[PDB]
C-alpha cells in the first residue's frame, strides 16, 4: 500500500505526511475505482494470461523444457505454470494496492537464493513475467494497460 | 571500535546492570520475542 | 548530499597498540555535510591535526537543491 | 574437595562469564588492498549490524556503492557502519516494527 | 504493522486467492473514506502543537498532575509529557490515514504499560491527556474525522490501561 | 564452545587433576577421528548446497508448508527456511569437525524454540526436514562419518522438539 | 542519586514548600558530620586495595571458591572478585561520603541479583566477604566513621539478599 | 585449541572452513601423538618437576621464604609448590592442546593483579617457571624439550 | 601461496608466524616436488581432461547446448571449453601455490555476478567442474587426486 | 600481497597460460630459498625483542634522540619507537619469508612517510635504526639469511627516504 | 516423577515403539544397581538424623547464622533448618532408590528457590550444608554407593545455585 509506504517514510524522519506524500494519496483515493477495475479485468483472465505467456516462453527460450533441463518434464512445466500464476496474483495485488510492497513481501524477496536453490533461470522467469504482461496489456484496455504494466515492469527488473 | 574495526558484541562491566541487560539483548535470537528487555531504569529517588 | 573529504593525523596519545595503525592514524575519508561537524568536533577532542579538508560533493553555497 | 560428579564438572566448565567473549573474531580492516579480507569485514559488518545475513531479506544488495567506496578506501568502516545504520532495510528491520 | 487495504491484500494472499467481491467492496470503502482521511491528516499537520497544547490546558494544566508530588513537575518532565503527546498524536495521525491500528499496537502498546508503570507514570492522567486530545483534534477536523481520530485514540487509552 | 580436547582439558581442570589415562585415550580417540572429520567437514563444505537443496526437495517440497497458509510460503519465508537448514547444516558440521555439541547448544539450541514458538513456524516440519538434510549427507560423506554428523543432527532435532 | 541534602531538597520539593527550621537542622546535622566523612573517605581512598586484600585473606581464601572447578578459580575470576571487591568498597565509601545510600541501590545494587545469579557467584560468600571488608575498614577508622560504612556496606548485603 | 580457533574464525566468516584450515587440522592431528607423549611425560614427572623447581627456585630467592616472605612457613611453602602445580598442569594441558590458550584462558588472565593483590613477587612466580621449565628440559628428550620450552617460555613472559 | 595466507593470518593477529604455521610452511616447500609434478601433469593433460568434462557435462545438462540454452551455437560451447580451461589453469596454480588464494582472488570472488551478467547457470558451471575433478581424478594417481580433489572441490562449493 | 610463487603465478596468469619450464624454474629456486627463509624467521621470532634491544642500544640510546628535546623523550614515544622497530622487523621477516618486499610496500611504506612528516619522527634516526637492526640481524642468523633480511630492511629505509 | 525405568518406559513411548535391546540393557543395568542402591538407603534411613547432626555441626555451627539475629536463630528457626536438611537427605534418597532425579525436580525444588529468596535462608550457607551432608554420607556408605547420593545432592545443590 502507498499509504503504509509514505507512512513509514514519515516515520521514519518522526513527522506526519508531507504535501507530496499527502496529493500522491488523494491520486490513489480517487483513482481507486479505476485501480479496482483494472484489478477484474486482470483477474478475469487468468487461466488464458497463463497460458499464452507460458507457450510464448517455451518457443522463446526451450531449453526450459528441453532434456536435462530445469522444467523438461510435464511435471515441471506445469510447477513454472503455477509459478507464473503467483506472479500474476502478486501483481494483481500490487495494483490493487497502488505500491510494490505487496510484491515485496509476497514475491520477490529472497526470490534468488529461492531459484538458485531450485535452480531456475532468474532470466528466463523474468522473460515470462514479459509474456505474461504483453498478453495483458494485449487483452486489456489501453490505459489499464499502461498502469498494469508498470507494475509488471516493476516485478520484471526487480527479479530479472 | 575506533576507525576501522567493525563494531561487535561487547561485555562491559559497569555501569550497573547493564551486563545483564546486553546479556538479556544478546542471549535470543533475532525475532525472538517482542517484549522490552531494558523499558527504562526506574529511578530510585523521583525529583518532584 | 554536498559530502566532505578529509585528511587527519589523529596520533595515540594514551596507548600503545601493537598492531597496524596508519589506516586510522592518518586517513582521507568522505564525510557527509551534516556529521561534519560532529566529526572535527570529535577528531580535534581526540586530538588529531586536520591536515586537509575539502568539499569534494556538491557546490558552494547552494540556496537551494543540495541534498 | 569432593567427588566432583559429572553435573557439577559441566555445571563448573561453564561458570562465570561465557566463553564467548573470547571465542570470537574482531574485524579491523588494516588495509583495503587484501579485496578478500575487505570483504570478509563487510559481510561481517552486516551479519553485526543487522543480526543476520542479509540474503533472504533483500532483493538486491543496496549497499554496492558504500562497499564500493569502501574497497576504494575513501571512507572507513565506521563510515561503512554509519551508511548500514542509515539504510532502509535497518528501519525495515529493527525500526520501523518496535517502538522507539 | 497494515492498514485496511494491506488486510485485505494479505487475507486474499493467506488463501492463495485473487480479490473476491468481499475484498472489492472493502476497498471501496476505504477509497470513499479516502479524501476525508486525508484532510484530517493535513489539517492535524497544520495544528500539529495546537492539540497537544489545548488539550495540556484542557486537561492536565494547573492541576497537581503538574503541581509538586505530580509526575509533570519540572521542566523535564514537562518536556516529556510533551514529548509523549507529540508521539501519540502522530501515531493517531499515522492510524487514521492508513485505517487499522496496527502501526499504534506495533508501535505504542508494545512494552509501554510496564514501561511507564516503572517510571511510575499515572495511566488515568495520561488517559485524560489522551482525550483532550481527542476533543482538540474533534474541534478542528469535524463530525465524522473527529469520530475516527477518538476511536484511533480512544483503542490508544485502552493499550495504555 | 568446546571441542573434544577442550572439554576434556576444561573437565580435568575443574577435577583439578591432570590428564589421567581416561583422558589421554580421549584424546587419542578423537585424534584417529580426525582425518575422519577433516575428509567429512571438507566433502559437506563441497556439497553443503546441494545438500539442502535436495533434503528440502524430498522432505519439504509440494505440501502445505509450501502452499499459502503454510510458513514456508513466499520467497521471504522460504530462503528463511532454507537459511534455517544451512545453519543447522553448517554448525551440524562445526560440531562434528569439533567432536562436541557445545557450539550447538550455545550457538543454535538456545532460542531457538522460543523464537520458533514466536514465528509460529512448523517444529514437526523442521524435524523432518533435518532428517532428510541427515539422509543425504549420509549418502554423501558415507557410513561411519553419515552416523557422526546424524547424532547432531538428531541432538538438534531433539533440542527444538 | 540522593545525599543527605539533596534528600532533604527533594523531600521538600515533593511538597514544594521552602526550607524550613527543620530543613536547616538536618543541613547542619550533615555539615557537623561531613568532617567525619571526608576523613573517613580519604582514609579509604588510602588503604583501599590492602583493606579488600586483608577481607580477602580472611573470608574467601583458602576455601572450595578458590579451590579448582571454585568460582574463584581462574585466575581471570579472582581478579574479577578483587575488581568486585574493590566496586563495593568504593561505592560504599560514596555513600557514606553522600549521607544517602540511594547510588548504592542505583549504580551498585541494580541488576546485581541477576548478574551474580546468572554468573553463578556465590551470594552468601560475597556478602561475607563485604562483612569482611566492613570489620576491616571499621578498624582502619574508628568507631563512627566505621559505623557509617558499616551502614552502608550492611545495606548493600541486605540488597544483595 | 587449533580446531576451535578454526572454528571460531569460520563462524565469525559464516562460512566452512578452508582447505588450509582443514590441513592445519590434519597436521595437528597427526602431531598429536607427540603432543601426548610429551604431556604423559609431565604428568608422569609431575611430582620430580614441582619438587626440584621449587628447591632451584628457592635457592635463587631464599627471601621468599625467608621470615617476612610471601611464602616463608611450611603451610606457604606448600602454598608455592601447589601453585607450580597448578602451572605445571596448566602447561601440559598447553602442549596437548597445540597452543597456549589454555594456560592463557584458566592462568594467565589477571595474574598480575592477583598475585598483587596477594603480595607474590611476579617475577619470582616467572623464576620458579624457568627453574620449572629447566627441569623438564633436563628430564624431556631435545626436541620435546623445545617443544614444552615453547610453552613455559610463553607463560614466563606472559609473568614478566 | 600458503605462506602468504599464514603471513596474512599472523599479521592480523600481530604474531610471528608460530612453529604451527612455520612447520606448514616447511612441509610444503619440501613436497613441492609432487605439487610442481602435478602441475605439469595437469598442464600436458589439459586438452583431454576438458573435453571429457565437456562431454559428460553437455551428457548431463543438454539444454545448455541446446538453441534455447546458453551454450547452443558452437561458439557458445567454445566458450565453455575456454572457461573450463581457464578454471583448470587456475586449479593449477592453486595446487602449485598451496592455498586456495589465488582461487579466489582470479575466479571465484563475483563469479555470481559474471554468470549472472551472462545468463549462464552457474550450478551448470559447478557441475561441469565436478565432471573435470572427476576425470583429473581418473587420469591420476590417488593421492594426487586428493590433493587435486581439494582445491576442485573448493572451487565446486564456491561456484554453488 | 604476493610471494615468489604468486609472483609468479600472476606473471604466468596475465598472459593467461599455464605454467612453463621458467615458472618451473622460479618456484623450485623459491622451494630451495624455503629452508634458510624458514629458519631465519623462526629464530628471528624467537628472539625478535632482543634484537631490537640491542638495535636501539646501539644505534639511538645516549644521545640528543633520547634526551630532553629529542622525539624519543618521554616514555611514550620511547615505547612508540619500540613498537615501531618491532613493526620494521616483524614486517621484515615477512618479507623474507615471503620473497617479495610487496608487504612492505601496501603495508608499511603506505602513508608511513607522510605520516612521520606529520608527527614529527626523524626519518634519518629510523634509517639509523633501521641499519642497526639489520646489522644485529645478520650477525644473528649468518650470512645468506642476514643478507636476506638486509635486503628488506635497506627497501624500508629507502622508502622512508 | 519418574525413575530409571519409567525413564526406559518414557523414552520408548514417546517413539511408541516397544522395548529393544538397549532399553532392556538399561534396565538390567538399573537392576544391576539396585542392591546397591537398596543398601546405601536402607543405611541412610538408619542414619538419617546423625548425618544432619554432624553435617551442622562441621557447616553451620558456631557462626554468624547461629548467632543472635542470625537466620539460624530463634530456635524454632533451628528446627526448621534440621527439618529442611532432613528433607533434603530424604528426597537425596528417594533419587538415589530412584536412579533418576525428576523427583528433586518436581517435589524438592520445585519453589524452594523462591521460598528461600523470599525467607532469607542464605542458598550459599545451604549449599555447604549439602555439601557436609554429602561428605558425610559418601563415607557412610563408601565411594561407589556415596557417588550416587553425592550426584543427587549435588543436583539439589545445582538446582539451588
Ligand atoms: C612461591 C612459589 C611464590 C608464591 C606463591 C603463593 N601463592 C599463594 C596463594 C595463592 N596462589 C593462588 C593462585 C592461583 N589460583 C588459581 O586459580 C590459579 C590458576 C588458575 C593460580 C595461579 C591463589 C588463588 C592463592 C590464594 C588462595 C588459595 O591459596 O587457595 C601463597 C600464599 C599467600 C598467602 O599469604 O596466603 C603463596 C606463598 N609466593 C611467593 O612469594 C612466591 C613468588
Ligand atoms: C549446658 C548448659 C547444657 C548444654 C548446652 C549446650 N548448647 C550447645 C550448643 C548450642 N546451643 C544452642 C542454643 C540456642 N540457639 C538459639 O538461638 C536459642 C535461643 C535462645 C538457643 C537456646 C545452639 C544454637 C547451639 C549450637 C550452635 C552454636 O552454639 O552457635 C552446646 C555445644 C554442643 C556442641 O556440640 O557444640 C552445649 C554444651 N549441653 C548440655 O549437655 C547441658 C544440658
Ligand atoms: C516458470 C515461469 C519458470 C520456472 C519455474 C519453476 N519453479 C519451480 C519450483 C518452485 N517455485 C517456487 C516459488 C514460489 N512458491 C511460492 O509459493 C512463491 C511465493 C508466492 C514463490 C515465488 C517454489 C517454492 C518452488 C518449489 C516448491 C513449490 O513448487 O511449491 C520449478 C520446479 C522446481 C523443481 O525442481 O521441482 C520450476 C520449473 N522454471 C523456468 O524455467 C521458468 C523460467
Ligand atoms: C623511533 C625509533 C622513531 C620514532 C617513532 C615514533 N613513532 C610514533 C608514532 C607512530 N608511529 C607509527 C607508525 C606505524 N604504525 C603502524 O601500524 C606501522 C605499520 C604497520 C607503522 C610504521 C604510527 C601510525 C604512529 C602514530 C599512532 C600510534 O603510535 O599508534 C611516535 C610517537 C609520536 C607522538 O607523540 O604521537 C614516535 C616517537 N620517533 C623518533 O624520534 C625515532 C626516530
Ligand atoms: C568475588 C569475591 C565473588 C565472585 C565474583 C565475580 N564477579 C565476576 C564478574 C562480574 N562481576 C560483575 C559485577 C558488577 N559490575 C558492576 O559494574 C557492579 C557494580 C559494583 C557489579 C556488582 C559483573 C558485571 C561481572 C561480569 C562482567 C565482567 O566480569 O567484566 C566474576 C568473573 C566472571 C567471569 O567469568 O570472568 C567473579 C568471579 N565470584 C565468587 O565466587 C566470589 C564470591
Ligand atoms: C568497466 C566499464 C571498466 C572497468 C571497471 C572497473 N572498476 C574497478 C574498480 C572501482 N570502480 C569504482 C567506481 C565506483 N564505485 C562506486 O561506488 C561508484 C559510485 C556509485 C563508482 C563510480 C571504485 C570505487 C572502484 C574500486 C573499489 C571497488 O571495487 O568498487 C575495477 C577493479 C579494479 C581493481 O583492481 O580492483 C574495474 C575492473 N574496467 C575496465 O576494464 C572497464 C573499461
Ligand atoms: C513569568 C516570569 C513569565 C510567564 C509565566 C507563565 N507561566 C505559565 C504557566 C506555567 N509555568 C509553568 C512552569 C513550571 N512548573 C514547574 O513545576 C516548573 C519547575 C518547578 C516550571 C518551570 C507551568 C507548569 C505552567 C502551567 C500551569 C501550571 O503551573 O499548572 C503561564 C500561563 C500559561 C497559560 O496558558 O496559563 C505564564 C504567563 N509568562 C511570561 O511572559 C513571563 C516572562
Ligand atoms: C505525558 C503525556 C503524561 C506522562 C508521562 C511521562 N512519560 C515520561 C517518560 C517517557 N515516556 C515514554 C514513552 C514513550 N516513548 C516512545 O518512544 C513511545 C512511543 C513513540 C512512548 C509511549 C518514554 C520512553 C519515557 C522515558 C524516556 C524519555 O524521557 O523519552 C515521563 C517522565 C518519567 C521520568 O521518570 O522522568 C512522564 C511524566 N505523565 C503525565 O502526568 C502525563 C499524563
Ligand atoms: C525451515 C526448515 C522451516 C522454517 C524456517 C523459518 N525460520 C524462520 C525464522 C527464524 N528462524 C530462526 C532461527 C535461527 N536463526 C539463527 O541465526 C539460528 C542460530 C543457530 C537459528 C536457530 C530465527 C532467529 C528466525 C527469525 C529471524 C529471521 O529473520 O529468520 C522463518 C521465517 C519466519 C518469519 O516470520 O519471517 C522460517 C520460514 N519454516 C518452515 O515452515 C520450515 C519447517
Ligand atoms: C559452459 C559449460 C557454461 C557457460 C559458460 C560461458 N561463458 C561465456 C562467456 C564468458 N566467460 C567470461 C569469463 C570468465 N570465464 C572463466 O572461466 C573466467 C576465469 C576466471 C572468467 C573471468 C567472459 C568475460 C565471457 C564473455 C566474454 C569473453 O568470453 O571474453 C559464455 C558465452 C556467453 C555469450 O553469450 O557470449 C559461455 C557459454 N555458459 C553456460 O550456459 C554453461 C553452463
Amino acid at each position: 500500500s502507498i499509504v503504509t509506504k509514505s507512512i513509514v517514510n514519515a516515520d521514519a524522519e518522526a513527522r506526519y505526511l508531507s504535501p507530496g506524500e499527502l496529493d500522491r494519496i488523494k491520486a490513489f483515493v480517487t483513482g481507486g475505482a479505476a485501480r479496482l477495475r483494472i484489478a477484474e479485468t486482470l483477474t478475469g483472465s487468468r487461466e488464458t494470461i497463463v497460458k499464452q505467456a507460458g507457450d510464448r516462453l517455451f518457443q522463446k527460450r526451450p531449453d526450459i523444457v528441453s532434456p536435462g533441463g530445469n522444467a523438461y518434464g510435464e511435471e515441471m512445466t506445469a510447477t513454472c505454470l503455477r509459478d507464473m500464476d503467483y506472479y500474476l496474483r502478486l501483481v494483481t495485488y500490487g495494483v490493487v494496492s497502488g505500491d510494490v510492497t505487496p510484491i515485496e513481501e509476497i514475491g520477490l524477496v529472497g526470490v534468488r537464493e529461492m531459484y538458485r536453490s531450485l535452480g531456475t533461470p532468474i532470466e528466463a522467469v523474468a522473460q515470462s513475467v514479459r509474456e505474461m504482461k504483453e498478453v495483458a496489456s494485449g487483452l486489456m484496455s489501453s490505459d489499464d494497460a499502461a498502469e498494469a504494466s508498470a507494475y509488471f515492469d516493476f516485478v520484471i527488473g526487480k527479479m530479472s | 571500535f575506533g576507525e576501522d574495526t567493525v563494531p561487535y558484541r561487547r561485555f562491559p562491566t559497569l555501569p550497573a546492570a547493564n551486563f545483564p541487560n546486553t546479556e538479556r539483548l544478546y542471549n535470543k535470537l533475532t525475532k525472538q520475542d517482542k517484549e522490552l528487555v531494558v523499558p527504562s531504569f526506574t529511578p530510585v529517588v523521583k525529583v518532584g | 548530499m554536498r559530502m566532505f573529504r578529509i585528511t587527519a593525523c589523529v596520533p595515540s596519545q594514551t596507548r600503545i597498540r601493537t598492531q597496524r595503525e596508519l589506516q586510522n592514524t592518518y586517513f582521507t575519508k568522505l564525510v557527509p555535510y551534516d556529521n561534519w561537524f560532529r566529526e572535527q568536533q570529535r577528531i580535534m577532542k581526540m586530538g588529531g591535526k586536520i591536515v586537509k579538508v575539502e568539499l569534494a560533493t556538491g557546490r558552494p553555497g547552494t540556496n537551494a537543491g543540495l541534498a | 574437595s569432593a567427588i566432583r560428579t559429572e553435573p557439577e564438572i559441566a555445571y563448573r566448565s561453564n561458570q562465570g562469564v561465557t566463553r564467548q567473549r573470547q571465542q570470537t573474531k574482531v574485524f579491523k580492516l588494516v588495509s583495503t588492498y587484501d579485496k578478500v579480507a575487505v570483504k570478509n569485514a563487510i559481510r561481517a559488518a552486516y551479519r553485526q549490524v543487522f543480526e543476520r545475513d542479509l540474503e533472504p531479506y533483500i532483493i538486491n544488495s543496496e549497499f554496492t556503492a558504500l562497499e564500493s567506496k569502501l574497497s576504494n578506501n575513501e571512507i572507513n568502516v565506521k563510515e561503512f557502519i554509519e551508511g548500514l545504520g542509515t539504510s532502509e532495510l535497518y528501519m525495515k528491520e529493527f525500526y520501523a516494527p518496535y517502538p522507539n | 504493522m497494515q492498514d485496511a487495504i494491506t488486510a485485505v491484500i494479505n487475507s486474499a494472499d493467506v488463501q492463495g486467492k485473487y480479490l473476491d467481491g468481499a475484498a472489492m467492496d472493502k476497498l471501496k470503502s476505504y477509497f470513499a473514506s479516502g479524501e476525508l482521511r486525508v484532510r484530517a491528516a493535513s489539517v492535524i499537520s497544520a495544528n500539529a502543537a495546537t492539540i497537544v497544547k489545548e488539550a495540556v490546558a484542557k486537561s492536565l494544566l494547573y492541576s497537581d498532575v503538574t503541581r509538586p508530588g505530580g509526575n509533570m513537575y519540572t521542566t523535564r518532565r514537562y518536556a516529556a509529557c510533551i514529548r509523549d503527546l507529540d508521539y501519540y498524536l502522530r501515531y493517531a495521525t499515522y492510524a487514521m490515514l492508513a485505517g487499522d491500528a496496527s502501526i499504534l499496537d506495533e508501535r505504542v502498546l508494545n512494552g509501554l504499560k510496564e514501561t511507564y508503570n516503572s517510571l511510575g507514570v499515572p495511566i488515568s492522567s495520561t488517559v485524560q491527556a489522551i482525550q483532550a486530545i481527542k476533543e482538540v483534534t474533534a474541534s478542528l477536523v469535524g463530525a465524522d474525522a473527529g469520530k475516527e481520530m477518538g476511536v484511533y485514540l480512544d483503542y490508544i487509552c485502552s493499550g495504555l490501561s
